[PDB]
């Protein structure tokens, strides 16, 4: 109510990639199954099926620390990890929503 | 999305930023604040969400603070594909973790945001300490970049940016208060408070805001200061 600040947390560049984000994701578990199914809500139906095929595909966008941190992400959400590569890619996707376009 | 940035008679530059997302209250409960640390050094800060390791409002501490606005314009049917491939070929908050980690002067981040490359269009803010440092970077359709500095002595104490373009920008009403506000408040004696109010303005702050924050890199304890200043709206 009166403190409305966000939660503060250290992300250790020395730890090894996949373990950078096991604090975040433990303290916010409950939340995010209902982030990832409400998020892709935004994505337009048509390319759905393209987003998550290209999705897959994580070595081609990443550099190797980042596809282990996103790897860890997934592993410690317990969420498809195309799922999380999409949307981190679809950064604006639910920012705006554009769905009565389609 | 509103950033705006100052630089105030005194010379300090104030970097303030109000997210905007549809999904708005689900974010809520998501929104942290990160401090990226190496050899016990904090090298670089920024709001994220869980789930999301990249940085769309971070802060390289003493150095430069930047924030990312989407870019909307007309024709969403006849682009979307190369939206979508943009946005592939060049992850957007990726790169822009990548830059508060390895350009550690104004200078370096802005010429690293307005290289000639694929970018998915949107408006970079980027706010430093020496004087006239702050520019929003217009990325445009698709590879091209222009710059638009401070120019505190022509009277161009500050800079607005939101998400759109041409007539829909001009006729942005969460943009047109906050200049309103700006010059009510003037720029002698504009602090971080004073961006407080301005981003607390209605229609600036509305129903989908989920945070207002207020970045000042110049500080001594920009860190500390970056780590207490957002406000998750109610
Ligand atoms: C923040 O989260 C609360 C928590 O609600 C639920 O928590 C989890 C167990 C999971 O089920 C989430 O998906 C839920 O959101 C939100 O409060 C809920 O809001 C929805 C909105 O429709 C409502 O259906 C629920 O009854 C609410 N639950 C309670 C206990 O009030 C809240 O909306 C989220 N946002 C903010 C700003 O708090």
């Amino acid at each position: 109510k009166l403190d409305r600040k966000p939660r503060h947390y250290e992300i250790n560049l020395d730890e090894p990639p996949s373990q950078r984000w096991n604090q975040v994701i433990k303290d916010h578990l409950e939340y995010l199954p209902g982030v990832v199914e409400e998020t892709k809500k935004y994505i337009p139906k048509p390319l759905q099926p393209f987003v998550w095929w290209a999705a897959s595909k994580i070595d081609r966008y990443f550099t190797t620390e980042i596809q282990e941190e996103l790897k860890g992400i997934a592993s410690e959400s317990g969420l498809p990890i195309g799922e999380i590569v999409g949307m981190n890619i679809l950064y604006d996707v639910a920012a705006f929503d554009r769905r009565h376009i389609f | 999305c509103t950033s705006i940035v100052a630089q105030n008679s005194a010379g300090q530059i104030i970097h303030g930023r109000n997210l905007d997302y549809d999904m708005t209250e689900l974010l809520k409960n998501i929104t942290i604040h990160v401090d990226f640390v190496r050899n016990g050094t904090i090298q670089y800060s920024g709001l994220t969400f869980a789930l999301y390791n990249g940085v769309l409002t971070g802060q390289r501490p003493g150095e430069y603070s930047v924030s990312l606005n989407a870019r909307y314009s007309g024709a969403y049917i006849d682009n979307i594909l190369m939206e979508f491939y943009t946005k592939f070929k060049r992850p957007v908050s990726f790169f822009i973790r990548d830059v508060l980690e390895n350009q550690a002067t104004y200078t370096e981040a802005v010429d690293a945001f307005s290289r000639t490359h694929l970018f998915s269009p949107s408006y970079i803010i980027v706010a430093g300490i020496k004087k006239n440092e702050g520019v929003v970077i217009s990325r445009n359709r698709w590879s091209a970049a222009n710059v638009y500095p401070l120019n505190v002595d022509a009277n161009q104490w500050f800079l607005v940016e939101t998400n759109f373009d041409n007539w829909k920008k001009q006729g942005d009403d969460r943009r047109i208060t906050a200049i309103q506000k700006l010059k009510e408040l003037g720029r002698r004696n504009f602090d971080e408070k004073s961006m407080v109010e301005v981003l607390s303005t209605v229609p600036v702050r509305n129903n989908l805001t989920v945070f207002s924050t207020v970045m000042v890199p110049g500080l001594p304890d920009s860190a500390d200061y970056f780590r207490q200043s957002t406000w998750i709206l109610p």
